[PDB]
């Protein structure tokens, strides 16, 4: 019924050109939270901070969507692995009490904004952007994603599926 | 278990939002469980045992 999915901008980039994965929910019923594991590959890409405008660090939290800006306490968490290509973060409304009374749930839209920047030409074949899977502390999840809501609840992994980036290609 | 590791909440070894999301579901519920300790959880948060 659910879905975690993604898009990008373009899908044919040069070496120092930068590709926006623009990840979002559908129809999460009162979706509160998520925590995402995306691992990409640190031989052609590097995950850019476009708000800063320089490299992540290993704190960095992605450029936000549209979902989880309401004032009930949105909070972010974020612990990269860069040496090894996977990403760790997430956000949550903190306040859930408060959100869950305000009455107007949010379920469907972009949660986060994931930029890479393409630092060796990419295979003539392809390679996929990115893929959402485990890191070793999140050994419980299912696919590299956990969804939460506003009362609390993870979503259950059955509920929804992960549908995984695709692939990007040299100009 | 033996081990119990600052922020983890829910005992399963691991620091992640399903911790954050205890303190989340307690939110308004040194005293009290508010965004100050959410700022703690944050440093532990992706730390495995
Ligand atoms: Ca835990
Ligand atoms: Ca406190």
């Amino acid at each position: 019924s659910g879905s975690v999915l993604t898009a990008i901008d373009n899908d044919k980039v040069a070496v120092g050109d930068k590709v926006t994965l623009t990840i979002n929910v559908d129809k999460i019923t009162n979706f509160s939270g998520y925590q995402f594991n995306i691992k990409y590959n640190t031989t052609y890409l590097q995950p850019w901070d476009t708000i800063a405008d320089e490299a992540y660090t290993d704190s960095t939290m992605p450029d936000y969507g549209t979902l989880l800006q309401g004032r009930f306490n949105a909070t972010d968490m974020s612990k990269h692995n860069l040496s090894q290509g996977v990403l760790n973060f997430g956000r949550l409304y903190m306040n859930l009490s408060a959100y869950r009374a305000s009455g107007k749930p949010e379920s469907t839209g972009a949660v986060a904004k994931v930029t890479f920047k393409v630092i060796k030409e990419i295979p003539a074949e392809g390679i996929k952007l990115a893929t959402f899977e485990n890191g070793s502390s999140m050994n419980n999840a299912v696919d590299g994603t956990m969804l939460f809501d506003w009362d609390g609840n993870m979503y259950s992994s059955s509920a929804y599926k992960v549908v995984q980036p695709g692939l990007i290609y040299p100009k | 278990m033996f081990v119990k590791l600052k922020g983890d909440l829910n005992g399963d070894g691991v620091i992640n939002m399903a911790d954050v999301m205890i303190l989340a579901q307690s939110f308004g519920k040194d005293g009290v469980i508010n965004s100050d300790d959410a700022i703690i959880l944050a440093q532990y948060f992706g730390k495995t045992k």
